[PDB]
């Protein structure tokens, strides 16, 4: 009764600001209560709550309305000494908490806290927090701050999370924290930087802004691991982010660009990581770098120009420069972010298939050509040789450019007409070079792509074999007068073209008939068509006051062996004896003249410009003299290379048509009845991997496919066709 | 005086099959712009397209003379085994 409560309070009034009271006191207090609940004793709690609800009201009286860094030095220590005591008090009321509170079917310490948010539901919710912010505002400087002053404050509101009846609290209590602080924290923190952002924004640098707004973000993260609670950090961060990065994006985009125009590159990394944060942040930088490098490329080649147009190393190289340049940027400053790798790739693709170069040449397809021509210049017998890895490496580079080639049919087709010649003439740099190229290309475009490159190869080993068969057949009952050697290529597997009606000069009759005989001993019917436009042979002179070994084309040898008799023939004369078409003689005579084995009547004639007329004499120049014994005058027409490129390109145009038809039919079969647009669309979907047909070309194929009755229009329907078998 | 003597000579030759030129084979009438179908049905795009289609067996016929066989049989109208194409 009123007895134990008078002395119980006597102690409870002491358990606070405890003078290290002897355990004798607690023991009394404990059983003081043990009995008070046995004499329900419900009243006791009623007394306790009252005692608490009072002491604090009185506590508030002190420090009453004294916001600040006042409540600081205060609300901390106060909550502190209160806590412990309330803790000790629960330990005391223990018996109470037991048999009273399970009877429900309301602890004291809890009561202690609830009783405290009635010190909160007053000054300490409102001005104290607004003190904390005052201290926190020392984000700028100062020190020092004494985190301890805020930690207690914080851990308080956290703890006072609430406890008026849920039982215990499933997730974190943390309703008071946010609503009494977190909310009031963030809002006040934003303005800080929102003022400093715009402050800086105008007074300092787009570089020395990120550098800072970078660090502060870090700080804000720091000041949460020590004046926290756990997620006020991302929410805190999510906030400082919006304030530093992303309402400043346009204030960053214009800067990002300049950071490109100047290779100022760690400025881009921070530019990135910052925007990396904001969701959908890169979306634009990814378009700026995308469109940016595109320029660089479209420019760096633009400089080269009329040169690049005919200089593969330069063209391909200038390209592999812009690429390998900006690639390392994405790998570096942009953390090889696939999104930014796309930018690069999309741009590279854009300017590799279209640029000052292709424009001049008037066609996207030059690019693959120049990439073809490059490789050949690379797989061709080099003046010396190239270092293994070196080649293999550049060859792996050519493939980076290839990776963006739109007309890969064009590349392939060239790389083919080129391998042809290289194979045909044992003129390859390293054999393992080709072998690697073919592989390097097989990977992307499968065996099918490289099949023909391999057919040619394997078909060449054969010829080598058969040649021996003949070289052997010689040291047999059959001796040949001159060093003979032949390449017997499968009319089907090579890209050659028989020839220009030759007359086979006598000195070659023997070797022709013999091997022609020797080949009879193989394929009963097999036809040999002798590619004279492509055959070697050497000449050895006795007429010039020096011994030259002319390395010459068969046509040159033909016209040259002609001088073994009457000395100076007009053009008509050679085009009758050699039986080699004027159109072709002239260009060859052009060459023979340019090397002065031949010299025309007029010693001033600029052979390299003069026009050959049937009647124009072609004197053998006997005074001839070369700075070399063994001269290789077999560089045919200069123009040939042009007609090759030309005729070889047109050889493709007609080849895309068939592949296109062969798609239409393919599609029209699978579909049976289809609308124009969809038909067209499909065609692309198909052919993209090799080349993007131009609608008007397909449109053409469609008709051809109708004429050839493979598919017809559906009478009484706008743009529709039916697969008619 | 004026003397050149052939010391070396590297020739190059294609090797076909020789069920002769005589014509095409699967329409037979020389590997000309004929192939039969185009000749009569001339002045049509389908004619201005007539080329040789090289086998793999090395028999080759006009493109058409074969396109138009395949819609039916795939084997090679001269070497039993199937077609393959290559070169135009
Ligand atoms: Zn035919
Ligand atoms: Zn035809
Ligand atoms: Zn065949």
């Amino acid at each position: 009764l009123d007895q134990i409560w008078d002395d119980l309070r006597a102690g409870i009034q002491q358990v606070y600001t405890r003078q290290s009271m002897a355990k004798s006191r607690y023991m009394e207090l404990y059983t003081h209560v043990y009995n008070y609940c046995t004499s329900v004793g419900l009243e006791l709690y009623k007394r306790l709550k009252e005692f608490l609800k009072n002491y604090l009201t009185n506590l508030l009286k002190d420090g009453e309305d004294l916001m600040d860094e006042s409540v600081l030095k205060f609300y901390t220590q106060q909550w502190e000494d209160y806590r412990f005591s309330s803790k000790v008090l629960n330990g005391i009321c223990a018996y109470l908490n037991r048999h009273w509170v399970r009877r429900e079917c309301y602890e004291i310490y809890s009561l202690a806290l609830v009783t405290w948010r009635d010190c909160l539901f007053r000054p300490l919710n409102k001005q104290v927090t607004n003190a904390v912010l005052k201290l926190i505002e020392k984000e700028r400087n100062g020190e020092t701050i004494n985190t301890r002053l805020i930690s207690g404050v914080v851990q308080s509101y956290v703890e006072l999370g609430l406890n008026e009846d849920d039982a215990f609290a499933k997730g974190p209590t943390l309703t008071v924290y946010k609503e009494s602080f977190e909310s009031q924290f963030l809002a006040d923190t934003e303005r800080f930087y929102t003022r400093e952002s715009t402050e800086f924004l105008q007074q300092n640098p787009v570089t020395e802004y990120m550098k800072k707004a970078e660090a502060r973000l870090l700080e804000e993260q720091r000041r949460v691991q020590v004046y926290l609670h756990e997620s006020t950090q991302d929410e805190l961060a999510r906030k400082c982010e919006q304030v530093l990065i992303e309402k400043h994006l346009e204030i960053f985009h214009t800067e990002f660009q300049n950071l490109l125009d100047a290779d100022k590159n760690e400025d881009l990394g921070r530019m990135y990581n910052l925007v990396s944060r904001i969701q959908d942040g890169l979306g634009e930088l990814k378009k700026l770098l995308e469109t940016h490098i595109h320029n660089q490329g479209l420019a760096a080649i633009e400089k080269c120009g009329e040169a690049a147009l005919n200089d593969p190393k330069m063209y391909v190289q200038t390209v592999l420069d812009v690429h390998k340049k900006y690639n390392a940027l994405v790998m570096s400053a942009f953390n090889n972010d696939a999104g930014f790798v796309a930018a690069l790739d999309k741009a590279c693709g854009r300017f590799i298939n279209n640029n000052a170069v292709t424009k001049m040449a008037q066609s996207s397809s030059k690019s693959p050509e120049l990439l073809a021509r490059y490789c050949d210049s690379l797989l061709k017998k080099s003046s010396k040789n190239p270092e293994e890895a070196e080649l293999e490496d550049t060859l792996n580079q050519v493939m980076v450019v290839f990776k963006y080639i739109e007309d890969k049919d064009v590349f392939q087709k060239f790389y083919a007409k080129m391998l042809a010649k290289r194979l045909v003439h044992q003129n390859s740099a390293s054999d393992d070079a080709e072998a690697s190229m073919i592989s390097k290309l097989k990977q992307a475009c499968g065996f099918e792509y490289t099949s023909k490159l391999q057919r040619m190869f394997q078909d060449i080993g054969v010829s080598k074999d058969l040649n021996e068969q003949f070289k052997k057949h010689l040291t047999n009952s059959e001796p040949l007068d001159l060093d003979f050697s032949i390449q017997v290529l499968s009319s089907g597997s090579w890209p050659f073209q028989q020839s220009c009606t030759f007359a086979l000069p006598s000195e070659l009759e023997r070797s022709y008939q013999r091997f022609t005989a020797f080949y009879a001993s193989r394929h009963s019917g097999r036809k040999l068509t002798w590619l004279y436009q492509l055959s070697k042979g050497e000449l050895v002179t006795n007429c010039f006051k020096n011994r030259y070994t002319l390395q010459a084309s068969t046509f040159q040898m033909a016209i040259l062996l002609q001088y073994n008799t009457e000395d100076a023939y007009t053009v008509q004369q050679l085009t009758d004896s050699t039986q080699i078409k004027m159109d072709i003689l002239a260009q060859v005579l052009q060459i023979l003249l340019k090397s002065k084995l031949l010299v025309l009547e007029d010693e001033n004639a600029n052979v390299d410009e003069v026009e050959l007329k049937p009647d124009t004499l072609i004197k053998l120049y006997l005074g001839y003299k070369n700075k070399k014994l063994r001269v290789n005058i077999n560089v045919p027409m200069k123009t040939e290379q042009k007609q090759e490129q030309e005729t070889t390109h047109k050889n493709i145009e007609e080849d895309r048509k068939l592949l296109i038809q062969a798609a239409i039919v393919r599609i029209m079969k699978m579909r049976k009845v289809l609308k124009h647009q969809q038909l067209l669309g499909e065609v692309l979907t198909q052919l993209s991997s090799r080349f993007k047909p131009r609608v008007p070309v397909i449109k053409k194929c469609i008709d051809i496919l109708i004429e050839k009755e493979y598919l017809e229009r559906v009478d009484g329907e706008k743009d529709t066709y039916s697969y008619l078998a | 005086k004026k003397r050149f003597e052939v010391k070396k000579w590297n020739a190059v030759a294609l090797w076909a099959w020789d069920i002769v030129v005589d014509n095409c084979a699967i329409c037979r009438n020389h590997i000309m712009d004929l192939c039969i179908e185009c000749q009569a049905n001339q002045a049509s795009a389908t004619s201005e397209e007539c080329t040789v289609a090289w086998g793999v067996c090395n028999h080759a016929f006009h493109f058409h003379c074969i396109s138009r066989w395949l819609k039916t049989r795939q084997v090679c109208p001269l070497d039993n085994r199937e077609w393959e194409f290559q070169k135009y």
